[PDB]
């Protein structure tokens, strides 16, 4: 695997370094590391594909060195060289999509392809190099066992999930007390809603209450918190908890009241913030409580006394809500965010050449699915299958 | 001391000595007795070196 | 061209690795490189400007070297530098923007200014160097005619357009039919609507749909998609599509039923989702579908069902929406994006300098206007002022 | 200072480099460097911590330099090196966390711990090198005055600001005109009202404005401009500027009437746009002002004509709005943005280790607090403590 | 730590194969093994203890070789060995004790103790040797990264829980419908109850149903299942719900009708079984799902059908029921068995010496507690502090 990486930053910084000009000094030390290559190649024979429709190629071996003799760098020496790379390339890429869609239960973290099981050989190990790129780093630091990490923008750690609970209703559903919410990504929107607007409610407030749980703990996080979830101001007509029939929500909104947030690891209070609105910091949690509620107001124009009888029908209802959002967090579990196209990578490249569902990941790399039972097995096959698609975007995009 | 002489020095010891640093010295040597009251008093010992 | 770039991680790579201190032998494969430009430079002279508010300053070479001895840096060695360094620094500035204004109809893919023109004469080749900034990378593997590729967190495909269609409309504007939409940077956000609450139609259903078609095709496409356009949930007084009146919009929302979204390129489905919200993987395409249905609820509470009576008036308008946001993509042609400061590069400093409107970009670099379109001319343009922007960012910022 | 720098991308560019495999020739340039330090140091000793629930642990160093074995590294030349960075590494750590919580009103913008303070110390500035991390490269920049500069996506320029102000009003605010908005982060979404619909308003349009103070100039802004505030297009129950009693708002949607953004700079106009919703760019400014109208509807249905009567009560109170939001920028000075980790880093070091507050920083780091009252003594401490966690950053996650 | 195993094999395959008489190269190999540890040991000073009731007793090293000379092993040279692995063993026991106690929330999986942390020190892992002792063999595996694996009887995956849900009930609790289980260990047993035996029911089956998630996955798990729940086959007064009063189940038994038992892992069905009694393989599951109904006898004796009317009081309450244990299966994590004393051992150590509750296990080391929320950080303990509970064993029983 390491070896793997190399053969990229090995044609980077050469695709790169390399080309009509230049001093020889300045590649010294890397036409070197090069052709080093070259060799414990040459001889060495391989094999790819041969799973759904994925070509099936195989490769050989036979290639001449590098004059380390010239002072600068002509036009000539360049084309005799892109053309040995132009193999590599294409070489790598049908590597990498090889072992970028076989799974495995027992060890879902070590290779699997017959190309790769023969790269971890020892013989070839004669060529690791500069590993700052980001993932290996964190790659490596997993093997020898420590707090390894990686950098995300609005992250996906929520599985999609977008319903209610009613903690008072009845037949008609015209006089409910409840919330609704949407968990998406890195965002949550959550509302309280009471028909009544607290009108028998003890000091004439409603309690409301809404837990996330995380599937991985999420360190150092930036969040954006708001009053008011607009995805639940509007009036909507919603199918009752048993499907059976639909009710009719007429939210009116006031704000929330006592807003707590309380960002817990392992049931301790890490963080907490009482009325905060705007940019607060969470630095290590597994779980967000978001507790708000709705007061009835103590004093009312006629306009709004008219929203709220002291019978029923009650027509217009009171709601409370919060809008929490993740701008960046650090989680030592590979995850789906906003900028990185790592998931994309894997499944479109197993979408495109039809790839059968495996034992491991959900039809489709289904995010939601995945990220739900987010199992040991899973992550290391998604972090095994993320590095590959990394080493791959520093070639192939 | 084998692992210097058997590959030369880079005077790691040669900056220890002269900030004059705590340091020192394993492996077999020649060794040399001395009865001088005095030498002592010309801390000789921190010569040689 | 290329030559322009080493010009730059020269100085980066040189303003950033000489200071009071370091060990020579860090820099020996650097100052090297350094000298050999001082040397093909003195002797030429150079001129830019000459266009609207941007000032002429003219320039002349004639300077001297460096030592090459010195275990550690001494100060005195810096200054002495630093000082030849900051000519060469306000020199590309000036280089830079001037070949960041003139477009040309013909060949706009290539060299235009007396300042350029010049550089990418044979005698300077002999200072190319480590290539390895995103954008020259893909500049070279474009020339040399090959697949090139590009990152982009939100990025900006779809020209501002809000509107809306009346399937079904009268004079008095009071049971209409139809959808109105938002296409924005990186989002879509679609509403059906059906005043009558789907009353008449076969299977108490009416279908809608929003297709809306990409400048340029888009790969590996990480897409969040929800339910609800909250754009369009809201009452609304509009203008109708003659101009001459107003109609009322009055929305209670419906969960969307049979959603359907179909990425397509050249009319082929490459990927298709059914009512799948949360995150969903786009791996190439050129089009997007949304279709959805408004379905007449089949069972109502009171409350409902006197939102939806069996004649008109119809006061309360059954509306069904959809949410689409491109997260991050790649594109094999330039594009604006959340995270890159080209765009506003190029357009700041065509602004600041009062540069007159030419015959290529659209006046003020309009995005919507230069997504609309996006002609292989302003393509062509536009990635050769981005990726000179991004040059140029290197060491001004 | 710029000796911290150091210390890491030499373990980084180290504990990368140095794997089982790479050809030694590949580090010759690399392993000098680095012995320098080694050398520079053993025999000076430190303390770290003294303060809240932070350790005090002394570091004392002794150790030998670097083998060579050519042709590659074995196995065995790695582990015992890596045992030696190990100590390094969980020593910087209790280095950057140490001088990441002293603040200082006079000359805080300098060194402040005994660990730091000694490491400004001349006898070691002979190692510094490679500053190509953003950070350090403008940390100098700086030291001589010049223009710096960073990179934000959605940057935390807005101070948290929820608000409305009535322009007329009268106790029972059933005829209300004025604004509301929310200014936080990147976004701004602003909504004017008129109850009346402008009925007796001349030309019947009334007019609003909206201003924005930014505390810092933002350059190359890349913003995105939309019709209509999403956030106040729902019922609000609201309380009344006294807060002695609550107010109804039902707003009703029209869309904004000559919509004029300004971009303004010491009072200047930049950058001004007509109207223009999508991508537009700010070149350099420093403050914001959105100014629309909503205009009566000459012509309108019966349904429309019935929500605004001559005569009071006005029970859909016309609303007209915008929504601005700044994807990306530059600004001279340090911010939190919606992808940096820095604040984060920075805050949850703080409170991890219970540190007291400062003379210096709001509690809790606050975001809101801090960018409200910018000064030039929390910039400066700021920008110390940010550059800190980016040097962190490079070997801790 | 590695260390610390062969302290033990080192003495066991020693305090072992050292007996007056055999013939001296049984041990050549051995007698060498055991110098070298002398040698590295002499010289450095230990301490232990420190809290609770914990002696600190201190150590010290200076100890003759073993004469490898004679080739029959007299008495005499026994005794005057003995008598120096005395003091080795009297001090491993204070040593494994002192870090069976000690807990992390951080990196809790390494070690922590004054006398172990030195025990990691390089010039010590000059003993290392025949890990086959299944613990430490699973150790290192796990250090490095591969599918671990341990073998069991009678495991105990099921925290205790004894409890009951009703379907059907009413204050007279006269005629209930629901299930009651006993999860606890490796056992799990469940009946349904209907009162009205199916009267009123589709097709006169009432389905039930039991789910059991268990923390950890087992695979290669043998199981029992037999039809019947003999512990809730017996009359019973239970407490309601709600705490308020006391109901009567009076059970009658009838076969569990389409009994259907599923092992699913992550949702997926891994092994199912449809009425299937006896011994059962489920190979890799976290969930297991029993299902299974009342059948209403349609054709019924006199004494049957007396004892189920067509209307109330129902007298005679209609039970079905089935009982599963878990004989023997793999965990990868460490889980308490009814053949280990592990848990014992490390429980027992605590006990004696007055431990105080630390930050990570529950008071007293309750297993259904632990088991509730085994969370990392407590398996990691809990595997560090069994393993050295399991060294420990090797000479201390
Ligand atoms: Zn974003
Ligand atoms: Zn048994």
């Amino acid at each position: 695997m390491d070896v793997l990486y190399s053969l990229s930053k090995t044609l980077k910084d050469a695709r790169d370094k390399i080309v009509e000009g230049t001093l020889y000094s300045n590649v010294s030390d890397l036409i070197q590391q090069f052709n080093q290559m070259i060799i414990t190649m040459n001889g060495n024979e391989f094999q790819t594909g041969g799973i759904g429709n994925l070509p099936i190629r195989n490769w050989n071996f036979d290639f001449g060195l590098l004059g380390t003799t010239l002072l600068n760098l002509d036009a000539n020496y360049v084309e005799t060289a892109r053309n040995t790379i132009d193999y590599f390339v294409d070489f790598v890429d049908n590597v990498c999509m090889d072992e970028m869609v076989r799974e495995s239960q027992r060890n879902g973290i070590a290779p699997q392809s017959d190309s790769l099981r023969k790269l971890s050989g020892l013989k070839f190990k004669r060529i690791n190099f500069d590993n700052s790129s980001e993932y290996i780093e964190n790659w490596n630091l997993q093997n020898r066992r420590q707090r390894t990490g990686f950098t995300f923008h609005k992250p996906n750690i929520f599985p999609y999930s977008a319903s209610f609970t009613l903690n008072r209703s009845q037949p008609a559903h015209d006089n409910l007390m409840g919330t609704m919410w949407l968990n998406a990504g890195s965002e949550i929107q959550v509302a309280g809603f009471d028909y009544s607007c607290a009108i028998n409610a003890p000091a004439n407030t409603q309690q409301f209450e809404h837990i996330v749980q995380l599937r991985r703990v999420l360190t150092t996080a930036t969040i954006t918190l708001l009053p008011d979830a607009e995805r639940f101001s509007f009036p909507r007509v919603i199918n009752s908890a048993d499907g059976a029939t639909t009710w009719y929500f007429n939210p009116v909104i006031l704000r929330p009241n006592n807003v707590e947030v309380e960002f817990l690891l392992n049931g301790q209070i890490i963080n907490t913030y009482q009325a905060r609105f705007g940019t607060i910091i969470a630095r290590n949690f597994d779980t967000i409580r978001l507790s708000f509620q709705l007061m009835r107001p103590p004093n009312m124009t006629p306009a709004v006394a008219a929203l709220f009888p002291n019978a029923q029908p009650f027509e217009h209802h009171a709601t409370v809500g919060l809008t929490l959002r993740i701008e960046s967090a650090v989680c030592e579990s590979v995850l789906a965010d906003a900028s990185e196209t790592m998931l994309a990578n894997v499944t479109s490249v197993r979408q495109e050449y039809a790839i059968p569902v495996g034992p491991v990941f959900p039809p489709g790399m289904n995010w939601t699915d995945l990220i739900t039972n987010y199992s040991p097995s899973r992550e290391d096959n998604l972090q095994r299958v993320f590095t590959v698609a990394s080493i791959r975007s520093m070639l192939v995009k | 001391l084998e692992e210097l002489m058997r590959t030369g020095d880079y005077a790691q010891i040669t900056n220890m000595l002269l900030n004059n640093q705590p340091v020192a010295l394993v492996g077999a040597l020649p060794f040399v007795t001395d009865s001088s009251v005095i030498s002592l008093i010309a801390k000789l010992d921190a010569t040689v070196f």
